[PDB]
């Protein structure tokens, strides 16, 4: 579902002006947020501002800086690492997430559009086939587990 | 300022070029011409804009263009001639579709396209005038050509399917100028015999990629490059990153034709000693502080992964010749283990890791994961909240449908108005030899209410068999007879109490909310519905809901709906009272649904209940027999086998919850039985 | 000297079977068709059958069929097979001497 | 025409995928076929393709048969392309007119709409008359509105042609008043449709400003339309499918439904309302007779209308004297008593009379060239000024007028104050131009002003910013979530939050929104006239260009004069504005042979 | 760069120099696609003719004359003795098998090339031109520097230091060499080298003070083995600089 | 356990960039010439490619006019408009551009100059201001402080009688058609496009090449001026039109040198 909720993001990052993708990519698991925020943030019209404002510079960096520091702002701003260590099982989730994010960055380094990296990800959904760096990783090392 | 090889001025256009120069040995796939349209020079061209390219493409999908240009093109390749799902094909259909409307059925055994009709069907004459170019060159580079007649090739290729704009000048720019540079360097030593596509092909995609790594410095910036460039420049601070074994130092083996490789000499090239000169003339440029990094553990496994022989030399030779002043006279090897040991640093595997923010010798300077380190943020909260919600006077009967169809999709996509896009599935590569999934359930769909009114199912034979959503020759009619079969078994039962009904109107005025909305094919036996599906709690939800709604004002009788495998939904007649305190309770669920999310699972729910149910006693047993069945039914239900998708395999119920907790279960349990109870109550 | 390594074959291979599915069941009337069908449904489970197969070291077939002998040669010699059976059950018909 | 000999891929390979292996006759009937249905054209006849194609010795000589195929009708039924209606091909030769199937069977429902189900609701006459009575306060003359509202209450299936400024909002808000005052127990589910959205807001707040007047009950107010829907939201159009909800199975559940702007209506769109209507559905158009062609191709209003010069019919004319009370003339000859029943004319403009200028040169625009120069010509009754334009310096000059039109604008940007004046001093002045890119069109206008504003100390432009304040633009695609439709202005301004875009709500309200959450935004200092239909403006100022386009014709030039109020200026040459008058869109059909029988 | 340099001194040294070499990579390509399958005939060519002749569409002999037309560059780089001899149609002995099939093959692309209008000219002879034509030569040739500086190892190849010392005798060269040792290290050939080598020391640019190669000359001998391989005291100078030790050499 | 993340105290570098001058800022005539900066790069390496002493040849016009891509027809006028520019003089003696040898010349030389201080734009224009008398408008651009190297690439460089010059080439002129191209448009043209700091860099740049490599050097005596040719402001009738000699008051340049050395 990981992958599935950064396509949502950069879909949401790429066009933020219409806001069924945008109020589609903020409500998922990896932001968050209860119904009452996301109540209180479609009736509010100046947090819908803020919000949209703050997604249009995370779209100048995407474009300006790249993938891997537009990731890391909005994984600093919004605070959402913090928040995934201390749900319990969110390590694995937040170690996904930076697995996805660092196969993206390699991917759009080779990439000269922006709308290409969002294709390939849509694809690399759509095909599920197994690659030696597209698997999942260990989650901890530091605590010990059980191992099958 | 990172010195690397060199990005190309226009990567896909080069990447087109060589795709257009592979013309005649591509299968020309919907994929591949598409991903040459997703060019913009090529879109422009032929004026197709990014708003066409995307009418294109589910103009492509939904035609049943798979593959294959022409009829000649699916002959030429040792294939017999079915003379469906080609671009000819999908084409004519298209212009037919322009022309014809879907309704009148088919002209030549193709059946007309009923999407691209107005002006926007010019985008089809865009299409159409590509694929026409792209069928001239495949006449064109087929056969094999001397050197002095592939001049005018590619240039007149290239005001073909490209044009001009501000950015790809130096893209065609370097494609003249090699491909002259190829043909000038072949006819200067004036080759007579005949030089086939592919090896200009192949020459030409060799020196695209023949860009050089750069060796540019920078005296403002740091500089990011790699060992060559500066081999004994006196920097101070030094660092040498990627020194694990295999990568560096690199090795090469050997042509194996070579007199060089087996004679060496003193000048002679070789890049295992070079890399092996390069990390010494490292080691004695650097001035002040040394920094060698390797990857000496894997982060898929965590195995253990070896430094590069250099590397391990080294560390041999600085335990051998120095020793800590801790120790200072215990032995050799441990002093030298020891010292191999305090120099090598274990750093962590994650960044967020509270070992890197330690003070002492190693503290990283991350501020952004200094909260995420410390674990002093709250976790994330549970997503069900109270939220405030007023039913209003006129409540719609489809709103009430889509409700008990889906209730945490209706929670979610109605109240919040957050629903899941999922991006549409991708265009197969071949043709459908068996059907599956929607394009069957359609084709039910369509044959169910064909033989409903007793009509002539050869013409929806032809009709489905025009449109290529059959499979060709005699396994089409194999499967249109089995579900022409199956279709008429149902039909059987379905039309043996049938009459005649028309759609009738409904308002009502439950708990001061008012219902309004139409009952569509409504006899005076009672309430008739066929689905071609298979027996499931949602249709008897829907069957259930319709049949409350239509006995609540007048209408004495049954509810009947006939699904597939012999499936019966029933619900007998009822009183006003019973009808309006159901109706009651639905509207009293529809109204909690909307505050928070109504945990009712239709599947697992109904078969957690009929497994609990007595319908001979009408009570629920509470024996363990039943508690252990009733478990195994819910995890049926829920998650599913390799072969059917379960409900918990879907993404309204991913976002509640990551794993399904026992007391969420007995939640939906409860749930279940305070709402599906009169479903398996009243069904006979 | 220079070639290019695929890292997995699935999509060649069924590439393959598909093109061998094309020339093979499309010209078959509906008397081989019918068979055809009720062996696989289509070439994916033909695929799913010899995936093991195909790939490595192809075994070796314990009595296989002569290579002039097509699928309308076997169709027709299992159609006289059982044609033998219907004639000797039409004519020893109409009585019965077991106890 | 010009864009007629220059043929579009598409009709090739339209004919060469249809014709084929056959006869280049057909051939080139195809390419010919789609060439005018790409421009709009429904029918083809064959006398047009028999004598203005050079090629007809040509396929007079290809084709060989026992009768030599010398008629165009047995050469095209020769082949398996063309039928005479029966067997499913792509093109249909019924009436000596050639055309796709789709058009074929679209025009047979639209004439077997306006010819057989047209039938004649037989209601009181007398309530009907007190009730025209106690609403219409006029009773001393003719007057063509009470006379509309009887024919489209009388009626099942009604068309009302008229022009901006006539009061046709007020003669529908009369006839849903004396419809509901008719029918007293009888329950009636009014609804609205319009082809565009912003046009939609616009009847919406005009019939309720006009419903709000006249005096209800409490049962009368209940019945109040709700709201004006899109045809296709009110058909259920899908993005994807063509599939409605519906379609042909499930009619939609109205009583009475009002259509504004008709002019807009493309056939098919026009066939898929009809197909989606019961059996006692009452319909009725509005419109303009003169106004611009539809959208796609097809020309149904037009075709309907052009049989309200005829007039009505003996007995019709009798009936609405008795229901009006007045004198009401009838029309000479019957040809088709049905649809010239239904059609009505108005003449009688509220908002300017003959005093002005402006109505006249819109009378004069369907007459001769001369008649629009002698209308200008005298005393030009301080309404209509003609600027010539064929240089730099007549550019400078319309440029320096344009000044003054956007005078109040500018000063009420300068002097920072509300942002309601603002919109509502930006519109009252309005140029509108015909084409878009080059010299004269929207890009070439707006950069135009845009230098203009750089060059004189009037606005303030930062050059890499482009969302500088008091720029004016316009949204492309609709929006239900932010509430604008296309065709909507928004004024870019800082009110002290930072530079966001104000929008004029039909509400009374305005709204401030961000220029993120813009989808489209285009610089709209003029206009196009195909795209500024439906509003209207105080001051209004047509450009054309100078080189000849098929763009500027009769209907565009009188779009241009009825989208002004009070006063129109004019920049273009003696000769496009001759030229432009007698060249006519004209759009063949065979509505006009199905209507005669 | 140094070959854009030593290209620079052939131009400004020698008149008349065409600018794009006969001998190009492509071009040596392209020479021997087309001679290739006129030597298929011929006995010494037995080899490729069972790795050509049994499936071609041009697709193995365009290869193989791509690896033969860089294994030819590669000796024009490196080899020219070795071209030398096979232009004379002498095999050199003591080299591995893959030689019946490339000298033949040489030799009939210099006759190819020396038939078709393409000069004669390559790098190798241009080499031993310029190094002939500034052995012979007495008076300096015009539009040559005064003095070259030549910093670091890798900015002259160690090919061209015949040339170097051919262009020493009329301009003056500094080499700023970058040793990691500051004593000799490399090898030696025989032992009435190492007295040439012993004779030779290193004065000092600002202190003018003489010091020998060696640390001790008493045990230099002692130090090299009979083969001719200095035992370096330091491991990893010797088992990382052998490039440094052939440059040194 | 506790933890803090530790706060950098100094900044881990300074300004410090290697720049160049723009990181601090009938039918056929020349009139008529299509004004870009590819154009105009077009010309610069035509001068820079073709040589002074030899006579021009018209059909090696055709042959760089083939290779760069423009039009045929332009080719006979740009011939003769290239031997009318080099047969004007451009000296306050009148020595022509033939009159140059191979050895006499030298072009596009790279320059890199060392700067130590910080670079500051208020400390810097005064200076300027306080020599130079274009200075009188042209107020002053801002930029940051820049410490590093400076890169710089001129045109022509030539002797001349036992006396240096510098020459650069300009040749965007977009705006001017007719023979208006004066002393005083093209002050104005010195004056909008700043090149005025531009050719104080290169007279100290020449200053410290001519110091380091001619021992006992003497600014007044080898230096001579510095000239700028305006490529479609070049007559036939009109010498001084199309040229621009400017010589520096030798006191702006040790004070100069003092600034950017320490």
């Amino acid at each position: 579902l990981e992958a599935q909720e950064m396509l949502w993001l950069l879909q949401a990052v790429m066009t933020p002006e219409r806001e069924n993708t945008l109020r589609s990519a903020l409500a998922t698991s990896m932001m968050g947020l209860n119904a009452l925020d996301i109540e209180t943030l479609n009736n509010d019209e100046h947090a819908w501002d803020v919000v949209v404002e703050e997604f249009d510079g995370y779209r100048q960096i995407w474009r300006k800086r790249g993938v891997m520091p537009m990731l890391r702002a909005l994984m600093s701003a919004r605070n959402i690492a913090e928040n995934l260590l201390a749900t319990a099982g969110g390590e694995r989730r937040l170690t996904d997430i930076l697995h996805i994010s660092e196969l993206l960055q390699e991917a759009g380094t080779q990439l000269e559009s922006e709308h290409a990296l969002v294709r390939w990800l849509s694809q690399h959904i759509l095909e599920p086939d197994s690659n030696a760096s597209s698997q999942q990783m260990r989650l901890e090392s530091d605590k010990h587990l059980v191992q099958i | 300022a990172i010195s690397d090889r060199r990005a190309r001025q226009s990567h896909p256009v080069l990447e087109a070029f060589i795709s257009l120069l592979s013309l005649p040995d591509s299968r020309f796939v919907s994929e591949d011409v598409l991903a040459l349209l997703d060019v913009p020079v090529l879109a422009a061209r032929f004026d197709i804009t990014e708003e066409g390219l995307r009418y294109l493409r589910q103009w492509v999908n939904e035609s049943g263009i798979r593959w294959g240009i022409d009829d000649d093109n699916v002959r030429e390749l040792e294939l017999p001639a079915t003379g469906q799902h080609t671009w000819r094909f999908g084409l004519t259909r298209m212009l037919l579709g322009y022309a014809m409307e879907s309704a009148q059925g088919e002209w030549q055994s193709v059946l007309p396209y009923d999407e691209s009709s107005g002006l926007i069907a010019e985008l089809v004459g865009h299409l159409a005038s590509l694929l026409m170019q792209l069928n001239i060159w495949r006449r064109g580079l087929a056969q094999e050509r001397p050197l002095e007649e592939w001049l005018p090739v590619c240039r007149d290729m290239l005001n073909a399917f490209f044009l001009p704009d501000a950015e790809t000048e130096a893209a065609m720019t370097l494609i003249e100028q090699q491909w002259q540079a190829i043909i000038a360097e072949g006819l200067g030593a004036q080759y007579g015999d005949a030089v086939p596509l592919s090896l200009l092909r192949d020459e030409l995609a060799q020196r695209l990629d023949q860009e050089r790594i750069s060796q540019r410095f920078l005296a403002g910036p740091v500089n990011i490059c790699t060992l060559m460039p500066m081999r004994s420049i006196p920097f101070k601070v030094v660092c040498l990153l990627g020194m694990n074994d295999g990568v560096y130092p690199r090795q090469l083996a050997p042509l194996g034709f070579d007199l060089m490789s087996q004679k060496p000499k003193r000048g002679d090239r070789s890049r295992r000693d070079d890399d092996r000169y390069l990390f010494l003339e490292a080691l004695i440029s650097a001035q002040q502080k040394l920094y060698i990094s390797y990857i000496g553990r894997s982060i898929q496994d965590n195995s253990e992964r070896f430094p590069s022989v250099l590397v391990q030399e080294l560390i041999d030779y600085i335990g051998q010749s120095h020793y800590l002043p801790g120790d200072e006279a215990l032995n050799c090897d441990e002093s030298e283990a020891r010292v191999k040991a305090h120099l090598t640093c274990l750093h962590t595997r994650m960044p967020f890791d509270p070992q890197n923010y330690q003070p002492g010798e190693r503290q990283s300077y991350a501020r952004e994961w200094l909260p995420a380190a410390s674990q002093a943020g709250k976790a994330h909260s549970e997503f069900v909240q109270p939220l405030p919600f007023t039913l209003p006077e006129t409540v719609p009967l489809e709103t009430l449908q889509r409700f008990w169809a889906h209730p945490v999709r209706a929670f979610f996509q109605m109240r919040l108005q957050v629903n899941f896009r999922t991006e549409d599935s991708e265009i197969p590569d071949t043709e459908p030899f068996i059907l599956e999934g929607l394009s069957r359930y359609q084709i039910n769909q369509q044959l169910l209410n064909a033989l409903v009114e007793q009509d002539d199912a050869e013409r929806l034979f032809r009709r489905f068999r025009a449109a290529g959503d059959l499979p060709y020759g005699a396994f089409g009619e194999i499967f249109w007879e089995t579900q022409c079969q199956e279709m008429q078994q149902l039909a059987d039962r379905v039309i043996a109490c049938r009459q005649p009904g028309q759609s009738m109107e409904i308002d009502l005025a439950c708990n001061g909310v008012q219902i309004t909305g139409w009952l569509p094919q409504v006899q005076p036996d009672g309430l008739l519905r066929w689905r071609p599906s298979l027996l499931s709690v949602a249709q008897g939800m829907q069957l259930w809901l319709e049949h409350l709604v239509y006995c609540a004002s007048g209408g004495n009788g049954e509810s009947r709906l006939f699904l597939r495998k012999d499936g019966e939904w029933r619900f007998p007649p009822l009183a006003a009272e019973q009808a309006l305190h159901y109706l009651s309770q639905l509207i009293e669920g529809y109204r909690e649904g909307m505050s928070a999310p109504l945990l009712v699972l239709p599947e697992s729910g109904g078969a957690w209940l009929k497994t609990c149910y007595d319908a001979q006693n009408d009570a629920m047993l509470d024996d363990d027999s039943t508690l252990q069945k009733a478990r195994t039914k819910f995890l049926q239900a829920y998650e599913g086998n390799m072969m059917v998708r379960g409900e918990g395999d879907d993404i309204w119920y991913q976002r509640l919850w990551r794993q399904l907790t026992p007391e969420t279960m007995e939640a939906i349990v409860e749930q279940s039985q305070r709402f599906l109870l009169p479903l398996f109550r009243f069904n006979q | 000297f220079e070639q290019q390594l695929i890292e997995d074959e699935s999509l060649l291979r069924y590439q393959a079977c598909a093109d061998f599915w094309r020339r093979h069941c499309y010209p078959l009337p509906r008397e081989i068709a019918q068979v055809v069908f009720e062996t696989w449904k289509g070439p994916q489970a033909l695929l799913r059958d010899i995936n093991r197969y195909l790939q490595g070291e192809a075994p070796v077939i314990k009595a296989p069929p002569p290579d002039d002998e097509t699928l309308a040669s076997r169709h027709a010699q299992i159609v006289a097979r059982i044609d033998t059976v219907k004639q000797q059950w039409r004519d020893a018909v109409g009585e019965l001497d077991a106890l | 025409a010009v864009e007629h000999k220059q043929l579009r891929p598409l009709d090739v390979q339209f004919a060469l995928t249809v014709a084929g292996d056959e006869h280049p006759a057909v051939t080139l009937a195809a390419a010919l076929l789609s060439h005018d249905a790409g421009e709009g054209h429904v029918c083809l006849p064959l006398s047009r393709l028999e004598n203005n194609e050079a090629s007809h010795p040509l396929l007079a000589t290809c084709v060989s048969e026992i009768g030599e195929l010398q008629n165009w009708e047995e050469c095209l039924l020769a082949s398996q392309a063309v039928s005479r209606g029966d067997e499913p091909t792509p093109m249909i030769l019924c009436g000596d007119r050639l055309y796709l199937n789709r058009m074929w069977c679209n025009e047979r429902t639209v004439a077997r709409f306006f010819n057989e189900v047209n039938h004649a609701i037989e209601v009181d006459e007398a309530l009907l008359a007190q009730t025209l009575d106690k609403l219409f306060p006029v009773s001393d003359e003719i007057n063509w509105q009470k006379v509309a509202a009887a024919v489209a209450l009388t009626r099942r299936i009604s068309v009302i042609s008229g022009g901006p400024g006539t009061g046709k909002t007020t003669t529908v808000a009369k006839l849903l008043a004396a419809l509901i005052q008719m029918a007293d127990g009888e329950r009636c589910r009014i609804r609205l449709a319009a082809p565009t959205g912003k046009a939609a807001a616009r009847l919406t707040e005009s019939l309720g400003k006009a419903l709000r007047q006249l005096p209800l009950t409490d049962e009368q107010k209940k019945r109040i339309p709700e709201d004006a829907s899109t045809l296709h939201r009110l058909l259920g159009a899908q993005p994807g499918s063509q599939r409605l909800r519906h379609h042909a199975g499930n009619p939609l559940h109205l009583d009475v439904l009002v259509v504004d702007e008709a002019s807009m209506i493309d056939l098919p769109m026009m066939s898929r309302l009809i197909d989606a209507l019961p059996d006692h559905a009452r319909v009725i158009f509005l419109g303009d007779r003169d106004q611009l062609a539809s959208v796609e191709a097809g020309a149904v209003l037009g075709d309907i209308c052009a049989y309200a010069n005829a007039g009505f019919t003996a007995e019709r004319a009798r009936q609405l004297s008795r229901l009006t009370g007045t004198h009401v003339p009838a029309g000479t000859g019957t040809e088709a008593a049905s649809l010239r029943d239904s059609l009505c004319l108005l003449q009688k403009s509220y908002r300017f009379g003959s005093d002005s200028g402006i109505g006249q040169l819109a009378a004069a625009i369907n007459r001769g060239d001369k008649t629009a120069v002698k209308t200008v010509f005298q005393q030009d009754f301080t309404d209509i000024e003609k600027r010539l334009l064929q240089s730099g310096e007549d550019y400078i000059a319309m440029l320096e007028e344009a000044l003054a039109g956007y005078g109040r604008y500018l000063d009420l940007l300068q002097a920072r104050a509300e942002p309601d004046l603002i919109i509502q001093a930006f519109n009252e002045y309005q140029l509108l131009c015909a084409l878009r890119e080059g010299p004269f069109g929207v890009a070439g206008l707006n950069e135009r002003i845009e230098q203009f504003m750089q060059q004189k100390r009037k606005i303030h432009r930062h050059p890499h910013s482009r969302w500088y304040e008091g720029r004016p633009v316009m949204i492309a695609r609709n929006d239900s979530a932010l509430g604008l439709f296309n065709g909507d202005i928004g004024i870019a301004l800082d009110r002290g939050q930072g530079t966001r875009v104000w929008f004029a709500m039909p509400d009374g309200n305005i709204k401030s929104v961000q220029p993120s959450r813009l989808p489209e935004h285009e610089t709209t200092w003029a206009m196009t006239v195909h795209k500024s239909q439906g509003s209207e403006f105080d001051h209004a100022a047509l450009i054309l260009p100078s080189q000849r386009t098929p763009v500027v014709t009769r209907e565009l030039v009188y779009t241009a004069v009825t989208r002004a109020r009070r006063r129109l200026s004019l920049y273009a040459d003696e000769r496009i504005l001759s030229a432009a008058i007698a060249t006519r869109t004209e759009r063949r059909s065979g509505l006009a042979a199905l209507f005669s029988s | 760069l140094p070959a854009s340099f030593i290209w620079d001194m052939f131009v400004r040294v020698l008149p008349e120099i065409p600018k794009e070499s006969a001998f190009n990579k492509q071009s040596m390509s392209w020479k021997l696609m087309t001679l290739l399958p006129q030597l298929l005939e011929r006995e010494d060519f037995t080899l490729l003719r069972h790795y050509l002749t049994d499936d071609s569409d041009k697709r193995k002999l365009f290869q193989l004359s791509s690896k033969a037309a860089d294994l030819f560059d590669q000796y024009l780089v490196y080899r020219p003795d070795w071209l030398a001899q096979w232009e004379t149609g002498h095999l050199v002995e003591g080299l591995g098998e893959a030689q019946a099939w490339q000298a033949p093959l040489w030799k009939a692309l210099v006759e190819y090339t020396h038939q078709l209008g393409q000069p004669r000219w390559h790098r190798a002879n241009l080499y031993q031109r310029f190094i002939e034509t500034l052995e012979s030569a007495t008076t300096c040739p015009p539009g040559l520097p005064s003095r070259v500086f030549i910093c670091g190892i890798s900015a002259l190849p160690p090919v061209y230091l015949q040339a170097l010392q051919a262009l020493g005798k009329h301009i003056e060269i500094h080499l700023l060499f970058t040793n990691p040792c500051r004593y000799y290290w490399g090898d030696i050939k025989d032992p009435a080298y190492l007295a040439k080598l012993l004779t030779r020391q290193r004065r000092h640019s600002f202190e003018d003070r003489e010091l020998p190669l060696f640390r001790d000359s008493e045990n230099a001998g002692q130090l090299f083995n009979s083969d001719g391989e200095q035992d370096v005291g330091n491991p990893l100078l010797a088992s990382w600089g052998k490039l440094g030790r052939d440059y040194i050499y | 356990a506790e933890l803090n993340a530790k706060t950098l105290q100094r900044l881990p570098g300074d300004n410090w960039r290697v720049t160049s001058y723009s990181g601090l800022q009938p039918t056929l005539t020349p009139h008529q010439f299509p004004r870009g900066a590819s154009p105009g790069t077009f010309l610069h390496s035509l001068f820079e490619d073709l040589d002074f002493t030899q006579p021009v040849d018209p059909n090696w016009v055709r042959e760089k006019l083939e290779l760069g891509g423009f039009e045929s027809q332009w080719e006979p006028v740009l011939t003769e408009w290239i031997t009318a520019v080099l047969q004007a003089p451009l000296n306050e003696t009148g020595v022509s551009l033939s009159q140059l040898s191979a050895r006499n010349k030298q072009v596009e030389m790279e320059f890199y100059l060392p700067i130590s201080e910080p670079l500051i734009a208020s400390q810097l224009d005064t200076l300027i201001r306080q020599f130079d008398p274009l200075s009188a408008g042209c107020p002053p651009l801002e930029f940051m402080q820049v410490r590093g190297m400076l890169k710089g690439f001129i045109d022509l460089v030539f002797r001349h009688e036992g006396r240096y010059y510098l020459l650069a080439y300009k040749s965007n002129w977009l705006g001017e058609d007719s023979s208006a191209y004066t002393q005083q448009a093209m002050a104005a043209a010195m004056q909008a496009h700043r090149y005025d700091l531009q050719y104080q860099l290169y007279t100290l740049a020449l200053h410290r090449y001519l110091r380091h490599r001619i021992a006992d050097y003497d600014y007044e005596h080898h230096f001579g001026g510095v000239i700028y040719l305006f490529l479609r402001g070049v007559d036939k009738e009109h010498p001084q039109q199309g040229i621009y000699t400017t010589r520096p008051n030798a006191g702006l340049i040790a004070l100069m040198d003092e600034m950017f050395a320490g």
